[PDB]
Protein backbone atom coordinates (compact mmCIF):
# COMPACT_ATOMS: atom_id res chain seq x y z
CA UNK A 1 0.00 0.00 0.00
CA UNK A 2 2.13 2.79 -1.49
CA UNK A 3 0.39 5.52 0.82
CA UNK A 4 3.37 8.15 1.02
CA UNK A 5 3.75 10.27 4.33
CA UNK A 6 5.19 13.88 4.87
CA UNK A 7 6.81 15.80 7.63
CA UNK A 8 4.70 17.45 10.72
CA UNK A 9 7.04 17.48 12.90
CA UNK A 10 9.84 20.28 12.38
CA UNK A 11 13.71 19.06 13.35
CA UNK A 12 14.94 22.28 13.84
CA UNK A 13 11.64 23.34 16.26
CA UNK A 14 10.32 26.30 17.77
CA UNK A 15 6.63 25.02 18.07
CA UNK A 16 3.74 26.42 20.25
CA UNK A 17 3.04 24.12 23.33
CA UNK A 18 -0.40 23.36 22.82
CA UNK A 19 -0.55 21.91 19.15
CA UNK A 20 2.46 20.34 19.76
CA UNK A 21 0.97 18.18 22.75
CA UNK A 22 -1.81 17.23 20.33
CA UNK A 23 0.60 16.01 17.93
CA UNK A 24 2.36 14.37 20.62
CA UNK A 25 -0.56 12.22 21.79
CA UNK A 26 -1.91 11.01 18.77
CA UNK A 27 1.89 9.73 17.70
CA UNK A 28 2.71 7.56 20.86
CA UNK A 29 -1.03 6.13 20.62
CA UNK A 30 -0.58 4.67 16.80
CA UNK A 31 2.38 4.05 18.00
CA UNK A 32 1.01 1.50 20.57
CA UNK A 33 -1.33 0.59 17.99
CA UNK A 34 1.42 -0.64 15.77
CA UNK A 35 3.45 -1.97 18.91
CA UNK A 36 0.63 -3.79 19.69
CA UNK A 37 -0.81 -4.80 16.50
CA UNK A 38 2.65 -5.68 15.43
CA UNK A 39 3.43 -8.34 18.24
CA UNK A 40 -0.05 -10.19 18.24
CA UNK A 41 0.15 -10.44 14.37
CA UNK A 42 3.82 -11.94 14.92
CA UNK A 43 2.82 -13.93 17.41
CA UNK A 44 -0.14 -15.30 16.31
CA UNK A 45 1.05 -16.34 12.96
CA UNK A 46 3.94 -18.48 14.11
CA UNK A 47 0.92 -20.66 16.18
CA UNK A 48 -0.25 -21.27 12.70
CA UNK A 49 3.40 -22.05 11.20
CA UNK A 50 4.16 -24.82 13.99
CA UNK A 51 0.22 -26.30 13.57
CA UNK A 52 0.21 -26.28 10.31
CA UNK A 53 3.62 -27.86 9.61
CA UNK A 54 2.47 -30.58 12.65
CA UNK A 55 -0.69 -31.34 10.85
CA UNK A 56 1.34 -32.29 7.21
CA UNK A 57 3.59 -34.56 8.93
CA UNK B 1 9.93 27.73 -7.93
CA UNK B 2 9.36 30.38 -11.16
CA UNK B 3 9.48 34.07 -10.72
CA UNK B 4 7.72 37.24 -12.18
CA UNK B 5 8.48 40.85 -12.42
CA UNK B 6 6.43 43.22 -9.62
CA UNK B 7 6.68 46.31 -12.59
CA UNK B 8 6.67 48.47 -9.30
CA UNK B 9 8.20 51.96 -9.89
CA UNK B 10 8.65 54.74 -7.53
CA UNK B 11 8.73 58.55 -6.82
CA UNK B 12 11.97 61.39 -7.15
CA UNK B 13 11.61 61.33 -2.78
CA UNK B 14 11.53 57.51 -2.40
CA UNK B 15 14.92 55.74 -3.23
CA UNK B 16 16.02 51.87 -2.10
CA UNK B 17 19.92 52.83 -1.41
CA UNK B 18 19.90 51.60 2.26
CA UNK B 19 22.34 48.94 3.00
CA UNK B 20 23.26 46.87 6.45
CA UNK B 21 26.38 45.77 7.67
CA UNK B 22 24.80 42.69 8.84
CA UNK B 23 24.56 40.81 5.19
CA UNK B 24 27.61 39.72 3.33
CA UNK B 25 28.23 40.59 -0.23
CA UNK B 26 31.21 42.55 -1.56
CA UNK B 27 31.83 44.16 1.49
CA UNK B 28 29.03 44.12 3.36
CA UNK B 29 27.12 47.00 1.99
CA UNK B 30 24.54 45.02 0.13
CA UNK B 31 20.74 44.11 1.36
CA UNK B 32 18.35 41.03 0.50
CA UNK B 33 18.16 40.24 -3.51
CA UNK B 34 14.54 40.73 -3.80
CA UNK B 35 13.31 43.38 -1.48
CA UNK B 36 13.53 47.24 -1.16
CA UNK B 37 14.02 48.83 2.02
CA UNK B 38 12.62 52.16 1.20
CA UNK B 39 13.83 55.31 2.86
CA UNK B 40 13.11 58.79 2.40
CA UNK B 41 15.59 60.92 -0.12
CA UNK B 42 16.14 63.74 2.02
CA UNK B 43 17.55 63.87 5.66
CA UNK B 44 14.54 65.50 7.89
CA UNK B 45 11.99 65.11 5.62
CA UNK B 46 8.57 63.15 5.82
CA UNK B 47 7.92 60.09 3.68
CA UNK B 48 5.14 60.56 1.22
CA UNK B 49 1.84 58.12 1.22
CA UNK B 50 1.74 56.44 -2.18
CA UNK B 51 -0.96 53.89 -3.31
CA UNK B 52 0.51 50.89 -5.52
CA UNK B 53 -1.39 47.78 -6.72
CA UNK B 54 -0.44 44.88 -8.54
CA UNK B 55 -2.05 42.75 -11.11
CA UNK B 56 -1.79 39.08 -11.62
CA UNK B 57 -2.27 37.82 -16.01
CA UNK B 58 -0.79 34.05 -15.27
CA UNK B 59 -3.32 31.21 -15.26
CA UNK B 60 -1.87 30.20 -11.49
CA UNK B 61 -1.85 31.22 -8.13
CA UNK B 62 1.26 33.32 -7.12
CA UNK B 63 2.90 34.08 -3.46
CA UNK B 64 3.59 38.03 -2.94
CA UNK B 65 5.27 38.58 0.00
CA UNK B 66 6.20 41.84 1.70
CA UNK B 67 7.69 43.64 5.10
CA UNK B 68 7.54 45.93 7.74
CA UNK B 69 10.59 47.41 9.51
CA UNK B 70 10.61 47.83 13.56
CA UNK B 71 12.93 51.18 14.65
CA UNK B 72 14.57 50.55 17.95
CA UNK B 73 14.83 54.46 19.17
CA UNK B 74 12.51 57.81 18.80
CA UNK B 75 15.93 59.47 16.74
CA UNK B 76 16.15 56.87 14.43
CA UNK B 77 12.55 56.95 12.41
CA UNK B 78 12.08 60.38 12.01
CA UNK B 79 15.04 60.51 10.02
CA UNK B 80 14.46 57.32 7.64
CA UNK B 81 10.31 58.00 7.85
CA UNK B 82 9.53 61.21 9.00
CA UNK B 83 7.56 62.73 12.46
CA UNK B 84 4.00 61.35 11.40
CA UNK B 85 1.88 58.33 12.70
CA UNK B 86 3.20 55.83 9.68
CA UNK B 87 0.40 53.11 8.98
CA UNK B 88 0.24 50.70 5.89
CA UNK B 89 -2.37 48.70 4.76
CA UNK B 90 -2.94 45.66 2.05
CA UNK B 91 -5.94 44.64 0.90
CA UNK B 92 -6.89 41.92 -2.23
CA UNK B 93 -10.07 40.87 -2.99
CA UNK B 94 -9.87 38.02 -0.33
CA UNK B 95 -7.88 39.51 2.19
CA UNK B 96 -7.45 42.48 4.91
CA UNK B 97 -5.09 43.61 7.26
CA UNK B 98 -3.30 46.64 8.97
CA UNK B 99 0.06 47.14 10.72
CA UNK B 100 1.36 49.91 12.50
CA UNK B 101 5.37 50.96 13.35
CA UNK B 102 6.23 50.95 16.96
CA UNK B 103 9.53 51.58 18.66
CA UNK B 104 11.56 51.19 21.91
CA UNK B 105 14.71 50.27 23.27
CA UNK B 106 15.59 46.78 22.83
CA UNK B 107 18.79 44.26 22.90
CA UNK B 108 21.61 44.61 20.62
CA UNK B 109 22.08 41.65 18.11
CA UNK B 110 24.31 40.45 15.49
CA UNK B 111 23.28 42.76 13.03
CA UNK B 112 22.31 46.53 14.38
CA UNK B 113 19.52 47.17 16.60
CA UNK B 114 16.22 46.09 15.28
CA UNK B 115 14.09 44.14 13.76
CA UNK B 116 11.90 43.73 10.36
CA UNK B 117 8.63 41.31 10.38
CA UNK B 118 7.43 39.43 7.40
CA UNK B 119 4.02 38.89 5.69
CA UNK B 120 2.88 36.79 3.04
CA UNK B 121 -0.69 36.23 1.13
CA UNK B 122 -1.58 34.17 -2.07
CA UNK B 123 -2.91 35.60 -5.11
CA UNK B 124 -5.68 34.15 -7.47
CA UNK B 125 -5.74 34.47 -11.04
CA UNK B 126 -7.57 37.71 -12.39
CA UNK B 127 -7.10 38.99 -8.91
CA UNK B 128 -5.20 42.08 -7.71
CA UNK B 129 -3.52 43.29 -4.48
CA UNK B 130 -3.05 47.09 -3.25
CA UNK B 131 -0.71 48.25 -0.98
CA UNK B 132 -1.44 51.76 0.60
CA UNK B 133 1.66 53.28 2.85
CA UNK B 134 3.13 56.12 3.56
CA UNK B 135 6.51 55.02 5.58
CA UNK B 136 7.83 51.41 6.98
CA UNK B 137 7.18 49.50 4.04
CA UNK B 138 9.87 47.11 2.73
CA UNK B 139 8.37 46.72 -0.58
CA UNK B 140 9.22 43.42 -3.16
CA UNK B 141 10.46 44.40 -6.10
CA UNK B 142 10.48 40.33 -7.72
CA UNK B 143 7.48 38.36 -6.75
CA UNK B 144 7.78 34.04 -6.60
CA UNK B 145 5.54 31.70 -7.99
CA UNK B 146 5.29 28.04 -6.96
CA UNK B 147 4.49 24.58 -9.15
CA UNK B 148 4.31 21.03 -9.13
CA UNK B 149 4.99 18.71 -6.23
CA UNK B 150 8.01 17.85 -4.48
CA UNK B 151 9.43 16.64 -1.52
CA UNK B 152 11.23 18.13 1.78
CA UNK B 153 13.76 16.54 3.49
CA UNK B 154 15.18 17.71 6.56
CA UNK B 155 18.50 16.17 7.98
CA UNK B 156 22.54 16.41 8.45
CA UNK B 157 25.13 13.75 6.33
CA UNK B 158 26.81 13.26 3.32
CA UNK B 159 25.25 12.75 -0.01
CA UNK B 160 25.43 10.31 -2.58
CA UNK B 161 25.16 10.25 -6.50
CA UNK B 162 25.74 6.47 -7.12
CA UNK C 1 -29.52 41.41 29.50
CA UNK C 2 -29.91 37.35 29.39
CA UNK C 3 -32.88 36.45 31.46
CA UNK C 4 -33.32 32.90 29.79
CA UNK C 5 -32.35 29.66 31.08
CA UNK C 6 -30.21 29.10 28.52
CA UNK C 7 -27.03 30.15 26.69
CA UNK C 8 -27.34 32.49 23.41
CA UNK C 9 -25.10 33.85 20.79
CA UNK C 10 -25.35 37.50 20.08
CA UNK C 11 -23.16 38.80 16.52
CA UNK C 12 -22.25 41.94 15.58
CA UNK C 13 -19.96 43.69 13.02
CA UNK C 14 -17.54 46.25 11.88
CA UNK C 15 -17.15 48.77 9.23
CA UNK C 16 -14.50 49.67 7.22
CA UNK C 17 -14.60 52.32 4.68
CA UNK C 18 -12.55 52.33 1.43
CA UNK C 19 -11.90 56.06 1.16
CA UNK C 20 -11.31 58.78 3.12
CA UNK C 21 -14.05 60.64 1.61
CA UNK C 22 -16.55 58.07 3.10
CA UNK C 23 -16.13 58.12 6.85
CA UNK C 24 -15.67 62.09 7.57
CA UNK C 25 -19.19 61.98 6.17
CA UNK C 26 -20.74 58.56 7.52
CA UNK C 27 -19.87 58.64 11.15
CA UNK C 28 -17.44 61.98 11.76
CA UNK C 29 -13.84 63.43 11.99
CA UNK C 30 -12.70 62.13 15.24
CA UNK C 31 -10.93 58.66 15.86
CA UNK C 32 -13.11 55.79 16.18
CA UNK C 33 -13.21 52.98 18.68
CA UNK C 34 -15.25 50.08 19.72
CA UNK C 35 -14.92 48.15 22.87
CA UNK C 36 -17.18 45.34 24.05
CA UNK C 37 -17.30 43.67 27.08
CA UNK C 38 -18.77 40.57 28.93
CA UNK C 39 -18.58 39.04 32.23
CA UNK C 40 -16.27 36.76 30.40
CA UNK C 41 -15.27 38.30 27.51
CA UNK C 42 -13.39 41.48 26.16
CA UNK C 43 -12.05 42.70 23.44
CA UNK C 44 -11.73 46.34 21.09
CA UNK C 45 -11.47 47.24 17.39
CA UNK C 46 -10.73 50.57 15.53
CA UNK C 47 -11.71 51.69 11.96
CA UNK C 48 -9.38 51.57 9.38
CA UNK C 49 -9.39 53.30 5.65
CA UNK C 50 -7.53 52.66 2.67
CA UNK C 51 -7.82 52.55 -0.99
CA UNK C 52 -9.15 49.13 -1.58
CA UNK C 53 -10.29 47.20 -5.30
CA UNK C 54 -13.48 46.92 -6.63
C1 LIG D 1 6.47 16.39 22.31
O1 LIG D 1 7.39 15.37 22.02
C2 LIG D 1 8.68 15.85 21.70
C3 LIG D 1 9.51 14.69 21.21
O2 LIG D 1 9.65 13.73 22.23
C4 LIG D 1 9.28 16.55 22.93
O3 LIG D 1 10.53 17.13 22.64
C5 LIG D 1 8.35 17.68 23.37
O4 LIG D 1 8.77 18.27 24.57
C6 LIG D 1 6.94 17.13 23.57
N1 LIG D 1 6.02 18.18 23.96
C7 LIG D 1 5.66 19.27 23.26
C8 LIG D 1 6.28 19.44 21.90
O5 LIG D 1 4.87 20.10 23.69
C1 LIG E 1 -7.47 44.02 -11.65
O1 LIG E 1 -7.23 45.09 -12.54
C2 LIG E 1 -7.53 44.80 -13.89
C3 LIG E 1 -7.04 45.94 -14.75
O2 LIG E 1 -7.30 45.67 -16.11
C4 LIG E 1 -9.03 44.53 -14.02
O3 LIG E 1 -9.39 44.16 -15.33
C5 LIG E 1 -9.40 43.36 -13.11
O4 LIG E 1 -10.79 43.13 -13.09
C6 LIG E 1 -8.96 43.66 -11.68
N1 LIG E 1 -9.23 42.53 -10.83
C7 LIG E 1 -10.01 42.57 -9.73
C8 LIG E 1 -10.14 41.26 -9.00
O5 LIG E 1 -10.57 43.58 -9.34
Amino acid sequence: TNTEFESIESEFSEIEHQIGNVINWTKDSITDIWTYQAELLVAMENQHTIDMADSEM
Amino acid sequence: INKISTGFTYGSSINSAGTTRACMRNGGNSFYAELKWLVSKSKGQNFPQTTNTYRNTDTAEHLIMWGIHHPSSTQEKNDLYGTQSLSISVGSSTYRNNFVPVVGARPQVNGQSGRIDFHWTLVQPGDNITFSHNGGLIAPSRVSKLIGRGLGIQSDAPIDNN
